[PDB]
């Protein structure tokens, strides 16, 4: 399977877009958040949806929706996508690092996510579960433009090649490729073909 | 380059692994690029592509792998059985179609329905695979063309996709307007097993017993299974062990009698 | 159980003289006797021993048709409607094997002894739950096996020619309630194209038979190609490229087992109408719009092949224009050209080559051609702005640019003065502003409707009448509803003052015309309220902001 593997990974990158594709579908439909300790009657769940212009951020103190997701104008339907410095993730958010009122506790390590904005504002949410908390940040790094930190993402990466590579080989079925690739025969110095172009 | 030749014989333009970009009309070319090839020189074959039927591209003998079939498989006689390799053609035309809607299922929430759709693929790309060979005897042949031919047509229903008749021999002999009637009550038949399957996702899927039913409704002889282990009991003399299925409704055996002889020694003699 | 003997016993029998005893012995079941069972004996003995027929076809169907035609019209039709149709599949299947024998000529006597029968039938049995279905797929199959000198036969030489046109006539509108509320689940394509075909050739059939009996040889009667050509349209108006698009075979394997029929329809059309001769002025009004659609097809030949026919039927005007000229085309023209494109049907290509075609016939030809290429001109410039409103519309789908656009085009309307399509946008700005609750700007628009009206009684033009309701509407009473409607909105417009000054002249019509004196006292007292909720109430300012695009 040498140069299966070679051609295989070496058309990489449209399966690569196309997940990053579902990605912006996903943060487009996204889904109600979670806040910090929204305990004493605070609405833990919030939507945030992205544009389909993917460029600004329609979040907020949305209400305990069920439904999640709701179109209309949320609290701050603004995040600069541009200026994002970046998410910290785990303990180097700095409400993980809060040991007061808002100590996260241990249980929601791996929801932490603080979206960085203005180097003085932070968003620090929670996500429901871990899938969609590297879902999102999947999404905004594909913001970022950037590798994807889903290990759903690397799944569906190799899952959906190996399908594709797999579908690939059935013209070539009962056939070999040799590592070296097939010596090119020469091309006659002439391109006057004597039967026609086109 | 010169000399091409206008032939039909070239109609699996065949590559080898992702082409070099040596032509100003060839380009990494898949794995699965099937070509149709106007134009024959010896080491190099230019035509369409099943990418681009519009297009050509010159292609090296060494990387074109000659196969002189055609889509008929019967007239150069590439049957590896005559009447099944249609079947595998448009199954994988079909299998393009997964594909495509696939690429359409990941992108949308569809993703439950989109998952059996991906497990119901590997099935049939699996039994495609053991089908390639002609190994099997012909029974399994049609066994295995029926249930491929339901669950591609399944996959046509949740899909919405058009229907095929000619439940046999590539699903093609009647739509090759032979008649009308019978043509109609293909289509009948075919709604009949789009009925059929669309009852019984409730009917397998949450139900376990409705599918036994229908199973036992198409045979009448049985038998049951059983592997003994060892026997647990105190003797210490040879016993003669008389297993069999009784009625206790009607106070009765209905099994003959299977003689197990059990040793003195707790272990069967 | 009979008929299970039939074949062996038939093996050490003559043929046909135990045919006849069969055909004898059914034939002797009075009327009302197991009408199903006897229909499931004779099911099964059409099965077998009809493997050959040169002996039997032609006497044991005989009975087979005097039995069916009894089932066509008694009124006791119901229950046999399921059995009969098997039968007639199964006569029918047998009929389309090759190898069971010759049966042109039963071919032909089965027409003339079933055809009229099912046609009646289809036109009757015409509700889609049962197995109606069942009837069509029979009756395709015939047109299938049939043939057109066999069409021609009889079919067209029928008795007194008012016969047969009203025989024609039923035979287009059951063809046109077919195609229309399609019998089937979109699913079985395959049989969809078939019955598209069958239908193909029929129709095909059918338009010889209308020119050999019904051009100017029949100078007159010449109604129905009214029916024809809707029928054509109706047919013409689907299975297209994206239709045909679904999968990429589609296009290739419809095109390989169909090719592009559409195609062929068109052409035939086109032929039909170049035939239609001096009849075209005497059918232009109608059929106008008719043309415009099928001209609007995705594809490039037919529409090729058919722009040339409007300068065909301008052309027939100017013919007839020694009054006036195609002012009654071009209305219909452009007021169908409209609704399509609006609809989202055509293309830029398409309006490109309209003109130049256009343009290309109207050099050919005189002066009332250089009115014409003012006036497609006219038509490019509309084309364009439809096409950019479209654009637009799907471009940024927010209520405001569709605002724009189609303020855009009302502008270009008054512009041309075409105030019917003018109304019609007015309307749907008026619903746009309603779903925005904009009740001044909403009230606004309406009273630009209104504005064109007058105060006289007469209703001058049914172009107002619009399909809120459509009937007399004497003309100030319409103003008078729509002057109650704009109040209203001004009223929760909260913007009294406009209130004010259109009741002051709603309340002088009354007086004036009407005298209705009650109406005077509701609209003075809302006169009132309005002057009061002005002293009383306040309301906010609203700001107002620059907007610079660079």
């Amino acid at each position: 399977s040498r140069p299966i593997l070679e051609l295989k990974e070496k058309i990489q990158p449209e399966i690569l877009e196309l997940i990053k594709q579902q990605r912006l579908n996903r943060l487009v439909e996204g889904t109600c958040f979670r806040k910090l300790n929204a305990r004493r009657r605070q609405d833990k769940f919030w939507y945030c949806r992205l544009s389909p212009n993917h460029k600004v951020l329609h979040y907020g103190d949305l209400e305990e929706s069920p439904q999640g997701e709701v179109p209309h104008d949320s609290l701050q339907d603004k995040l600069p996508v541009a200026d994002i410095k970046a998410v910290v993730t785990g303990k180097d958010c700095p409400h993980m690092k809060e040991k007061g009122a808002l100590k996260q506790n241990k249980e929601v390590l791996e929801l932490a996510f603080s979206i960085l904005y203005d180097s003085n504002c932070q968003l620090n949410f929670i996500a429901p579960d871990k899938h969609e908390y590297c879902i999102w940040t999947d999404g905004l790094n594909a913001l970022l433009g950037k590798d994807m930190m889903s290990d759903l993402t690397r799944n569906d990466l190799d899952t959906l090649l190996s399908m594709e590579i797999k579908l690939r080989l059935l013209d070539l079925e009962n056939i070999q490729i040799p590592d070296a690739p097939p010596p090119i025969p020469k091309e006659p110095s002439n391109y006057d073909f004597v039967y026609d172009c086109n | 380059m010169a000399r091409w030749i206008p032939t039909k014989r070239q109609k699996y333009g065949v590559a080898i692994y992702n082409y070099n970009a040596s032509q100003d009309v060839e380009l990494s070319l898949q794995i699965g690029d099937t070509v149709h090839i106007l134009e024959m020189y010896e080491g190099w074959y230019r035509g369409y592509t099943l990418q681009n039927k519009s297009k050509k591209g010159i292609f090296p003998e060494t990387y074109i792998h000659l196969k002189e079939a055609t889509v008929e498989d019967l007239g150069q006689h590439e049957t590896v059985i005559p009447g099944e390799l249609p079947l595998v053609q448009e199954l994988t035309s079909t299998l393009r179609e997964w594909a495509v809607i696939w690429r359409k299922l990941y992108v949308n929430n569809k993703l439950t329905l989109f998952r059996q759709l991906q497990q119901m693929t590997y099935s049939l790309i699996e039994w495609r695979s053991q089908i390639l060979s002609g190994t099997l005897p012909k029974d399994e042949l049609a066994e295995l063309k029926k249930k491929v031919t339901a669950k591609i047509d399944h996959g046509n229903r949740m899909l919405g996709l058009d229907l095929v008749v000619r439940d046999d021999n590539g699903n093609i002999l009647d739509p090759d307007e032979t008649s009308t009637i019978a043509l109609f009550k293909a289509h009948e038949v075919a709604s009949k097993r789009i009925e059929e399957k669309i009852q019984e996702e409730k009917s397998i899927l949450q139900n376990l017993d409705l599918r036994g039913q229908s199973i036992f409704s198409t045979i009448h002889t049985y038998g049951l299974y059983v592997n003994f282990k060892n026997f647990v009991c105190n003797i210490g003399e040879d016993a003669e062990l008389f297993m069999a299925l009784y009625d206790p409704d009607q106070s009765t055996f209905i099994s003959e009698n299977y003689l197990i002889r059990w040793g003195s020694n707790g272990m069967p003699k | 159980y009979l008929p299970s003997i039939i074949n062996d016993v038939k093996l050490v029998f003559d043929p046909v003289e135990l045919s006849v005893l069969f055909c004898k012995f059914i034939q002797s079941i009075p009327d009302n006797q197991l009408v199903r069972q006897k229909l499931n004996c004779m099911t099964k003995i059409v099965e077998s021993t009809l493997f050959r027929q040169s002996e039997c076809r032609e006497v044991l169907l005989p009975l087979l048709t005097d039995q069916l035609s009894g089932q066509l019209d008694d009124n006791s039709n119901k229950p046999d409607h399921e059995a009969s149709s098997q039968l007639l599949s199964n006569i029918l299947e047998v009929l389309d094997r090759k190898d069971v024998g010759a049966t042109a000529v039963h071919i032909q006597l089965i027409m003339e002894r079933l055809l009229r029968r099912i046609n009646r039938t289809v036109i009757g049995m015409n509700r889609q739950s049962p197995h109606i279905g069942s009837f069509v797929a029979c009756m395709i199959a015939l047109l299938q096996q049939m043939d057109d000198s066999h069409y021609s036969h009889y079919i067209s030489t029928f008795k007194t020619r008012q016969d047969i046109i009203d025989f024609l006539m039923e035979t287009f509108i059951m063809f046109k309630d077919l195609i229309g509320k399609n019998v089937y689940a979109k699913d079985w394509m395959v049989m969809n194209m078939t019955q598209n075909r069958v239908f193909l050739r029929a129709i095909n059939q059918f338009a010889e038979v209308l020119t050999r009996f019904f051009m100017d040889q029949a100078s007159f009667e010449l109604q129905l190609w009214n029916n024809y050509f809707h029928l054509a349209v109706a047919f013409l108006t689907h299975e297209s490229l994206q239709l045909e698009t679904f999968s990429q075979a589609k296009r290739n394997k419809i095109v390989k087992k169909y090719g592009d029929m559409r195609k062929e329809i068109g052409f035939r059309i086109r032929d039909m109408w170049y035939n239609l001769g001096p009849h075209k002025i005497k059918f232009i009004p109608s059929m106008v719009g008719p043309i415009l659609e099928v001209t609007l097809t995705p594809e490039v030949e037919l529409r090729k092949a058919t722009i040339p026919i409007f300068f065909d039927m301008m052309q027939c005007e100017f013919n007839f224009s020694g009054n006036g000229n195609f002012h009654m085309f071009e209305n219909e023209l452009i007021t169908k050209l409209d609704q399509e494109v609006e609809g989202g049907r055509g293309d830029e290509q398409y309006k490109v080559l309209l003109e130049k075609l256009l343009l290309e016939h109207c050099r050919k030809h005189k002066y009332l051609s250089s009115s014409g290429e003012v006036f497609a001109l006219l038509v490019s410039s509309l084309l364009e702005n439809l096409l950019d409103y479209r654009t637009i519309i799907m471009q940024d789908e927010s209520k405001e640019n569709r605002m724009s656009c189609t303020v855009n085009v009302l502008n270009f309307y008054k512009e041309k003065k075409r105030e019917d399509i003018y109304i019609r946008y007015l309307y749907k700005l008026r619903d746009l502003h309603r779903d925005c609750e904009n009740y001044t700007e909403a009230a606004y628009t309406l009273l630009l409707h209104a504005e064109l009206l007058q105060w006289s009684d007469k209703p001058c033009v049914p172009h107002l009448l619009q399909r809120d309701s459509y009937y007399v509407y004497t003309q100030q009473e319409l103003k008078e509803k729509l002057y109650q409607e704009i109040i209203s909105y001004f009223d929760k417009g909260k913007m009294w003052e406009k209130a004010i000054k259109l009741s002051k002249e709603l309340a002088e019509t009354y007086e004036s015309k009407v005298f209705d004196y009650e109406g005077l006292g509701n609209l003075l007292k809302k006169r009132a309220s309005f002057y009061e909720n002005i002293i009383k109430a306040m309301r906010p300012q609203p700001e107002y902001f620059a907007v610079g695009y660079y």
